[PDB]
């Protein structure tokens, strides 16, 4: 449900020097009739220049395949861009260029210490990683099971009775038949 | 469960290994006194139910003659096998009555004597053959054939 709401609505759209938009993520502008500037607070003023007069084709919406709520704001009106106590700016982009990285740190020990913890040390674990019958009564139970569902696996009835395997084997082997094959591959019924 | 019962009784009747009567059956597994077990029994044509008073009759194979045994090889020409567990346990030890029925009228492969012998049950006509010494059968394996179309002319070279 997509709605133009009114794009009659004229925006400018301004290319800001860095510190002064990373502070912006206020003022007062002052149009003097083909050069305006901008008094901020307390503070600098700034000429802000008619960076592109006829600015067509470029508009501005928002939102709210999958459609989503899609809103229209308005006509882009005027390309500018702000232009700039300069001393201190000129100094701060003078400074930008100072960045340096740490270097690498000497182990200034006896040697001795890390050549022990190197290799054989005695001292292992200290972390946790990647560190892991009688017959007529079994065969009840089975007919118990069976009445529960026909079809179980040898190995699942091992898991459910909990009991000596051989036994359990030797009460499969006598009422009940081994299907190999199939869906019902390797399970009595 | 009653089905427990039931194969349970089939077991217990074949621990027995003879025929014997009904009531004396269902008075030897004591709290199976069901009539439903009797049924099924009469409806199960692995142990054979005889109206005649109480009889049960047990099948795999009814075979533990010599004859017997040939009939039913007799009746697997052009087909497939049976094992052994049905013969031994049709008739015990018929491995010795396979070592008395000489040349062929009783085959199997040796296989080895510490499992029971996996057996086998064919029919041909002599098989025993044993009279070949060993070194004739030793100078018929070192005989090394002609292949392609050599050795019928070395056939029709010698007038064979």
């Amino acid at each position: 449900d997509l709605d133009l709401e009114r794009s009659n609505r004229q925006v400018w759209l301004v290319r800001l020097p860095m510190f002064l938009a990373e502070k912006w993520r206020l003022g007062k502008i002052r149009i003097n009739k083909s050069k305006i500037t901008l008094l901020l607070n307390e503070p600098h003023e700034y000429d802000l220049e008619l960076t592109k007069k006829v600015v067509e084709n470029e508009y501005v919406f928002t939102e709210q395949t999958i459609p989503k709520k899609t809103a229209i704001v308005g006509t882009v009106c005027h390309e500018c861009q702000v232009m700039p106590y300069h001393k201190i700016v000129e100094q701060r982009r003078n400074i930008v260029k100072l960045n340096n990285k740490e270097r690498i740190t000497t182990l200034d020990e006896t040697v001795g210490v890390t050549m022990s913890h190197t290799g054989m040390s005695m001292r292992s674990d200290n972390s946790n990683f990647l560190k892991v019958m009688p017959k007529k009564e079994i065969l009840d139970y089975l007919f118990k099971l069976f009445d529960e569902y026909d079809y179980w696996s040898l190995k699942g009835l091992k898991e459910r009775t909990r009991q000596p395997e051989a036994h359990l084997k030797e009460c499969l082997d006598k009422v009940a038949t081994l299907v190999k094959k199939g869906p019902y591959a390797f399970k009595y019924t | 469960h009653d089905s427990s019962k039931l194969l349970w009784a089939t077991e217990y009747i074949q621990k027995k290994g003879k025929p014997v009567l009904v009531n004396e059956l269902l008075d030897y597994l004591s709290m199976k006194k069901d009539d439903k077990v009797i049924e099924l029994l009469k409806k199960l044509d692995r142990i054979e139910f005889d109206p005649k008073k109480g009889t049960f009759k047990y099948l795999t194979y009814d075979v533990h003659s010599p004859s017997e045994l040939l009939k039913l090889l007799r009746s697997q020409v052009t087909f497939k096998g049976i094992s052994c567990k049905d013969l031994k346990d049709g008739w015990p030890q018929c491995d010795e009555t396979i070592n008395q029925l000489e040349e062929d009228s009783k085959i199997l492969v040796l296989r080895t004597k510490k499992d029971k012998t996996p057996r086998y049950v064919w029919y041909n006509s002599g098989g025993n053959l044993k009279c070949i010494d060993e070194e004739f059968v030793k100078m018929w394996e070192n005989v090394q054939l002609p292949q392609f179309a050599e050795l019928p002319r070395k056939l029709q070279d010698l007038g064979l």
